[PDB]
């Protein structure tokens, strides 16, 4: 399984075009056919084109043509996916994966996901959710954050800089116009909250946002 | 273009047994040449990429634990879990690497068996920074339960709200096979500030009575 | 500063550096092997062009002195440069090597001899119909221009190499 990285989360306007990236490590791409595969929101998945870097040869499915043109550069061991004159429907993840003769892919890379959408890029607000005041102490507590009202995805949530690892459930972000929203919970022992800080990290990296929100008790 | 037909769309297994799934084309996979099945499957744990699990319809990926086993030929092709484990559970996807355009099955979501578990619930009253802002928030959380089925009320001064409600739910834990579910009512904050009780009702086959979590105002 | 030796001038004449510019070098008129003696060490007077070098992927090795430190002026000065020894690359460093001799045509380097290539593996050829290509596979093998090529993945010591390999079919 070799390691192919690609691009990062794109915010394409209905009809721009958007290229994706995907460079491979440990390996030279000419001796491997590059395909490019893709899933939309709870779909299944469909195989667009691949090529053959060694000499450009490409190959697509015929309902992607005039939409998806794949090239690669043997200079940078990287291949790409251009997108052109996108819609609504072209809101999907992207996916590039190595392969040999058999043309099974054998190797795939973490995706690209791309939205096609009109709205504004918003920051969010980020809140700390602390126990309710009037509560009986329990053998453990249970804290959460919540992140509401930003476009697009993705945020990233973690807590103590990703050292309070478990007893943790994030969960996925939903959408309602135009606005995206999540929340996280935390459980720790009661003897480590509020004797220890537990802080709630937020990045948007669309809007530039780095948060960070202590859990306070209220009163 | 050949087509991918997979049975059944969804399976539950406790851990330890072993279960199977179908994968059927519309032409065959066979090759005259080769003897060889043109056929593949892949693992997509849920948000990650899919894996090669067997390639060639029978040939195990290296790497791959050897309880998966691809079996089948010509137009019928099943995959086995030897038996199955809390990590196994994903979408598997059979697929031809025989003819353009390479076409891919509707995929098995695999879902683990587990004993029952009652929901740990916790309400969240708004934040401060919040109610500052002008809006409010009541957030429930319900989590590490089992089966899946869970119903949400919310009870504002003891009567139904329905509108401003959004949930959310996350995969099954990989580890302990359970599931947990978030349920945001959202108000103004006059609507917020004329109101003193805000009741977060849960329904799970795990005890005759609802679960009550609330607060008030004080 | 590079650092490879070429010391050609055929004095029979092969025409063999004649075969580095193409369009014109593909000409074998005269065609009508793998088994060698296992890698010492050459110097660079021995030497014309790169110097492949077969772990499953293809490598050229440096120009270096007695120890590992490189030349870095064109393999010219008593130029033991190329310590082409090694066991196997589960191990060693590669199973085997070729590079051209200034004679016009050249010989391989293999390790001891006997899927099954990383058991009994020396030069580039994975099984007697199949060699691995290198952008001098059309040189220092002429008569292998009519193999089909393709690509093909294969697992040694936990890394996975990636490779062309060209067969007569
Ligand atoms: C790789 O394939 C090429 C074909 O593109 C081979 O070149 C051709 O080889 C044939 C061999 O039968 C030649 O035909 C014969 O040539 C002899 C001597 O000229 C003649 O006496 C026979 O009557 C017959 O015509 C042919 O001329 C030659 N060239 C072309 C353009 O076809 C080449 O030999 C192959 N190389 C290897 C290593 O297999
Ligand atoms: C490299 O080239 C040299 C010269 O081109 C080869 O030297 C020949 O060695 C044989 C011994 O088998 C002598 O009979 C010839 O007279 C030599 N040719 C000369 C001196 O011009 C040498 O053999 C080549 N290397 C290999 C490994 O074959
Ligand atoms: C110069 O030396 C480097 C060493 O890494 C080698 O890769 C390269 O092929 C050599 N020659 C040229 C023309 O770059
Ligand atoms: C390729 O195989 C055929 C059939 O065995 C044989 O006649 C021919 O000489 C072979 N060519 C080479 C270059 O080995």
């Amino acid at each position: 399984e070799v390691q192919l990285q690609q691009s990062g989360a794109e915010l394409v306007k209905p009809g721009a075009s958007v290229k994706l990236s995907c460079t491979a490590s440990g390996f030279n791409i000419k001796d491997t056919y590059i395909h490019w595969v893709n899933q939309r929101p709870e779909q299944g998945l469909e195989w667009i084109g691949r090529i053959d870097p060694a000499n450009g040869h490409t190959q697509y499915d015929p309902k992607f043509q005039g939409k998806a043109t794949i090239t690669a550069d043997t200079s940078s061991n990287t291949a790409y996916l251009q997108l052109s004159s996108l819609t609504s429907e072209d809101t999907a993840v992207y996916y590039c994966a190595t392969s040999d003769y058999s043309y099974a892919l054998d190797s795939w890379g973490q995706g690209t996901s791309v939205t096609v959408s009109s709205a504004k890029t918003t920051a969010p607000s980020v809140y700390p959710l602390a126990p309710v005041c009037g509560d009986t102490t329990g053998s453990s507590v249970t804290l959460g954050c919540l992140v509401k009202g930003y476009f697009p995805e993705p945020v990233t949530l973690t807590w103590n800089s990703g050292s309070l690892s478990s007893g943790v459930h994030t969960f996925p972000a939903v959408l309602q116009s135009d606005l995206y929203t999540l929340s996280s919970s935390v459980t720790v022992t009661s003897s480590t909250w509020p004797s220890q800080s537990i802080t709630c990290n937020v990045a948007h990296p669309a809007s530039s946002t780095k948060v960070d929100k202590k859990i306070e008790p209220r009163g | 273009d050949i087509v991918m037909t997979q049975s059944p769309s969804s399976l539950a297994m406790s851990v330890g047994q072993k279960v199977t799934m179908s994968c059927k084309s519309s032409q065959s996979l066979l090759n005259s040449n080769n003897q060889k099945n043109y056929l593949a499957w892949y693992q997509q744990k849920p948000g990650q990429s899919p894996k090669l699990l067997v390639y060639f319809a029978s040939t195990r990926e290296s790497g791959v634990p050897d309880r998966f086993i691809g079996s089948g030929s010509g137009t019928d092709f099943t995959l086995t879990i030897s038996s199955v484990q809390a990590e196994d559970l994903a979408d598997y996807f059979c697929q031809q690497h025989y003819s353009t355009p390479y076409t891919f099955g509707g995929g098995t979501k695999l879902e683990i068996r587990r004993a029952d578990a009652a929901p740990t619930v916790s309400i969240f009253p708004p934040s401060s920074e919040q109610l500052t802002s002008g809006g409010a928030s009541v957030v429930c959380f319900l989590n590490n339960f089992y089966p899946k089925d869970i119903n949400v009320k919310w009870k504002i001064d003891g009567s139904e709200r329905q509108n401003g409600v959004l949930n959310s739910w996350t995969d099954q834990d990989s580890k302990d096979s359970t599931y947990s579910m978030s349920s945001t009512l959202t108000l103004t904050k006059d609507e917020y500030e004329r109101h003193n009780s805000y009741t977060c009702e849960a329904t799970h086959k795990t005890s005759t009575s609802p679960i009550v979590k609330s607060f008030n105002r004080n | 500063i590079n650092r490879t030796a070429l010391n050609c001038n055929d004095s029979l004449h092969t025409g063999f550096i004649a075969s580095l510019f193409y369009t014109h070098s593909f000409n074998s008129s005269g065609c009508p092997h793998y088994p060698p003696r296992q890698c010492g060490v050459v110097s660079a007077k021995t030497v014309c062009g790169p110097v492949y070098c077969f772990t499953p992927s293809p490598v050229v090795v440096g120009t270096t002195d007695r120890l590992g430190a490189p030349t870095y002026t064109w393999g010219e000065n008593e130029t033991d440069v190329f310590l082409l020894n090694s066991t196997r690359p589960p191990l060693g460093s590669w199973f085997g090597c070729t590079w051209m001799n200034s004679s016009g045509y050249t010989k391989t380097c293999g390790a001891p001899p006997c899927t099954t290539y990383l058991k009994c593996g020396s030069g580039p050829w994975l099984t007697p119909r199949c060699l691995i290509d290198y952008p001098y596979r059309l040189w220092h093998y002429p008569c292998t221009v009519n193999y089909t090529i393709f690509k093909i993945r294969m697992y040694v010591g936990g890394v996975e190499h990636r490779l062309t390999a060209a067969c007569n079919f």
